[PDB]
């Protein structure tokens, strides 16, 4: 993850194309968030 | 073919091409009439 | 890191006020992804002093 | 791409296969046909109507040139064009400032780089029309070029 | 579904009206809800062709060409729609309609055919003798001998293998208006028979302090419903010109038509009747509960605009409000949607000159009320 | 090899095993009063016959994604992968959607299917995918 904030991020700006990639694979792969923030998991960031 | 579609939606909304849409269009339609003028030689004696 | 991470793939101020379509639906991902109110529950814990 | 189709009408008998093949990808396209058909034969009329007289009638600078509303009225009188068809030379016309149009250049600026895909149109469509008649989809294409 | 699609031929999953023979007559179903409990299937001619009760759709059983070209003698279901009731073959008469619970391949299962005789199908002169699959009955009117019997023929269907003079059909499509209409009918006419069976399992009993007395009840589901109702029947907008209001005038004052003869006015009648007899949403939580208290004000006041809606620009409608004028005006003087009552009395009174000749001094009184 | 092409009626079916049994559902929606879409099974249609009234379904359009985008922003054609459709309710007329409600409880990121009665919004528009690799 920082890894990708450090794709996604520069100079106190969002580069748009790197984010839109960025967020459709994260979202492709729901396992990624781990098990909050997942349907199956049943919990939230609260619960994490 | 696709990818040439794809660009003239890219431009359809657009007024004018700017330069570097001229010259990506002149770069693949060059290609293209390569393409074209091989598939055309490979029929051109009566090859049924 | 994650929540870091999906702040700083949030669109920029203008371009949602442009109404960009890909930007505005990538913040309606990230506010389906992240409630609201796990962000304020997660500041109200505190730390330990 | 015309000239390849051509290739493929090579060594054709009458009805072929390959004929009848090429009329229907014609007629499953049929619009986009339509539009380029239009848009060689607009140009040709265009031609024409600049070198008829009435147009010179209508023509009254000195330096040349026609304004923008009676090159609108002129071209109506001649009740050749619909009004898209109108509005569509009027875009593509020059539009100088102070509707300023050089209806010689104007007429002759799509005349030499659309006369060899316009004469390799003519030749497919008269090499599928003499190679699958008595087709009742193809006759209307020929009368629209 | 559509496998083959040819223009002016029967094809599967396509609703329309099965007139036997002449154009006369055509395959009815029980005048009323209760006349024969929806379930007697008769051979009725007359105005009843315009109606929705004359509408059968061909599902193709066979799930393999489903909605595909109906071929000759194929097992297939016949469908009311307007009930959802599978026509079938019955043990206890010759054939009836059944519920879908009901309905098996074993009793659904029809075919057309070519002749009477043992040893494709177009819309214009199919003359096809239709025949059950499972058994070998066949389908003939019971030619019934107006006192003795009524004008219309109502003969009534039988599945016996005897051959009679006439066992030929005609299958008339019917318009997408129609069939729309007749589908909303079904649903709306279901929701609302459960809605009602509702009222009855909490009618009268308290709540207390637990649950309410029967189950959960649709409130969301018949707000949308009521909603997108009343936006169906909503009246041509003034600023068209004339040929299109005057159209949309015909085509609105025919749907009216269509869901006033299939009960569904006597229906939302039931309803605002069984909501009355609530007087307050205090009343409603005591016995229904608080949560469908809550929306009972929204409830009753969108059926009298339904009401209003269904009525308005029609006079039959509006005429057979003769036996029922008491009754709108009874409901006058209630606190909740007291503009709703009144318009509902006005489309009445300007659209029936019946119910204005009947109208009583007591009556006036009651207007005379409202406004004091 | 037909092709399924645009303007024509098409029902959506999924096939699942549950308790060993290899249910066939099919989507529906009866649209008015309840936009919300529920699947009724179509297998053991000889015990239980299924509804066809509600579950069929009219291809409108099988625009491409950067047509799609310049559509938003201002036939009987073939489908192909990667195509958005947009798909109409046979009953209802109504252009079947994804709807921002989620009474599924199951998952917070699962949104409810539901149609819809215009199509302006890009709500109703559904990018087709390859299956498998071949």
């Amino acid at each position: 993850l920082d890894f990708l904030r450090f794709a996604v991020f520069v100079n106190g700006e969002s580069v748009e194309e790197n984010a839109n990639v960025v967020v459709r694979l994260l979202i492709r792969k729901p396992e990624c968030f781990g098990p909050a923030l997942r349907g199956e998991g049943g919990s939230g960031l609260l619960a994490a | 073919q696709e990818s040439i579609s794809d660009f003239y939606w890219y431009y359809s909304g657009k007024d004018v091409i700017e330069e570097q849409g001229k010259r990506n269009f002149s770069k693949a339609m060059s290609v293209a009439k390569q393409v074209f003028n091989s598939l055309t030689e490979y029929i051109q004696g009566p090859c049924t | 890191a994650l929540i870091d991470l999906l702040g700083r793939c949030a669109p920029e101020m203008h371009l949602i006020q442009a109404g960009k379509g890909e930007a505005l639906r990538i913040r309606a991902i990230l506010r389906s992804l992240v409630p609201l109110d796990d962000l304020v529950g997660i500041i109200s814990l505190p730390l330990q002093i | 791409m015309v000239v390849m189709l051509l290739s493929l009408l090579e060594g054709n008998v009458v009805n072929g296969m390959i004929a009848r093949q090429m009329v229907d990808m014609l007629v499953e396209s049929s619009s986009n046909v339509e539009m380029i058909l239009k848009f060689f034969d607009m140009f040709l009329k265009l031609k024409d109507i600049v070198g008829s007289e009435a147009f010179q009638d209508y023509v009254t600078d000195p330096r040349g040139l026609i304004s923008k509303k009676d090159f609108q009225k002129a071209m109506d009188s001649q009740k050749q064009f619909t009004g898209p068809e109108i509005q569509f030379l009027l875009s593509c016309s020059e539009a100088d400032e102070n509707e300023m149009i050089n209806f010689e250049e104007f007429a002759n600026r799509f005349q030499e780089p659309a006369r060899d895909i316009g004469f390799n149109v003519a030749v497919l469509l008269t090499n599928l029309s003499e190679h699958v008649p008595h087709d009742p989809r193809l006759r209307n294409f020929l009368e629209l070029a | 579904i559509c496998s083959c699609c040819e223009e002016g031929y029967v094809t599967g999953g396509h609703v329309l009206r099965l007139f036997h023979g002449h154009m006369d007559e055509c395959l009815t179903i029980s005048a009323a809800d209760s006349d024969d409990q929806r379930r007697l299937v008769y051979y009725e001619g007359g105005a009843v062709c315009t109606h929705a009760r004359s509408l059968w759709r061909l599902e193709p059983l066979r799930i393999s060409w489903s909605g595909s070209h109906l071929r000759w003698g194929q097992p297939l279901r016949i469908r009311h729609v307007t009930t959802g009731r599978y026509l079938a073959l019955t043990e206890d008469q010759g054939l009836v309609v059944v519920d879908a619970c009901k309905a098996h391949t074993k009793a659904t299962s029809f075919c057309f055919r070519v002749s009477k005789e043992k040893l494709e199908i177009k819309y214009g002169e199919s003359l096809c003798f239709v025949q059950h699959v499972a058994s070998g009955l066949w389908l003939t009117y019971a030619a019934p001998d107006k006192a003795l019997r009524l004008g219309v023929l109502k003969k009534k269907a039988i599945l016996h293998q005897e051959g009679h003079m006439d066992d030929a059909l005609f299958l008339t499509r019917c318009q997408q208006e129609e069939s729309q209409a007749a589908r909303m009918i079904h649903s709306t006419a279901g929701l609302y028979n459960q809605f009602i069976k509702g009222l009855d399992s909490f009618s009268g009993k308290p709540r207390g302090s637990g649950p309410p007395a029967g189950p959960a009840l649709p409130i969301e589901a018949v707000i949308l419903s009521l909603q997108d109702l009343i936006g169906y029947f909503e009246p041509p907008s003034e600023e068209l010109q004339h040929e299109e209001k005057q159209s949309k005038l015909r085509s609105l004052r025919n749907r009216q038509s269509l869901f006033q003869e299939e009960g569904m006015l006597s229906l939302v009648l039931n309803c605002i009747d069984r909501l009355n007899v609530y007087t307050t949403a205090a009343h409603f939580a005591e016995y229904a509960g608080e949560e469908a208290a809550e929306s009972w004000k929204e409830i009753v006041n969108l059926l009298y605009e339904l009401l209003a809606s269904l009525i308005r620009g029609n006079r039959a409608n509006c005429a057979l409000f003769s036996t029922n004028l008491d009754w709108v005006v009874s409901k006058l003087d209630r606190l909740e949607a007291s503009s709703g009552i009144l318009e509902v009395l006005y489309c009445v009174l300007i659209e029936s000159p019946e119910v204005l000749n009947i109208i009583q001094e007591n009556h006036i009184k009651s207007i005379i009320s409202l406004l004091d | 090899v037909q092709f399924l092409r645009t303007d024509d009626e098409v029902v959506l079916q999924c096939s699942a095993t549950v308790l060993k049994e290899q249910l066939k559902l099919c989507l529906a929606a009866e649209g008015f009063g309840n936009r919300l879409c529920f699947l009724e099974p179509t297998s053991n249609a000889q015990n239980v016959p299924p509804d066809l009234a509600i579950c069929c379904f009219t291809l409108e359009q099988s625009l491409s994604v950067r047509a799609l985008q310049e559509m938003l922003a201002n036939g009987h054609r073939t489908l192909l992968y990667g195509h958005a459709i947009l798909l109409r309710h046979a009953h209802s007329r109504m252009y079947l959607s994804c709807l921002t409600t989620s009474r599924s409880m199951t998952d917070k990121l699962a949104f409810d299917v539901g149609l819809q009665e215009d199509a302006t919004g890009e709500a109703c528009w559904w990018t087709m995918h390859p299956a498998s690799k071949q």
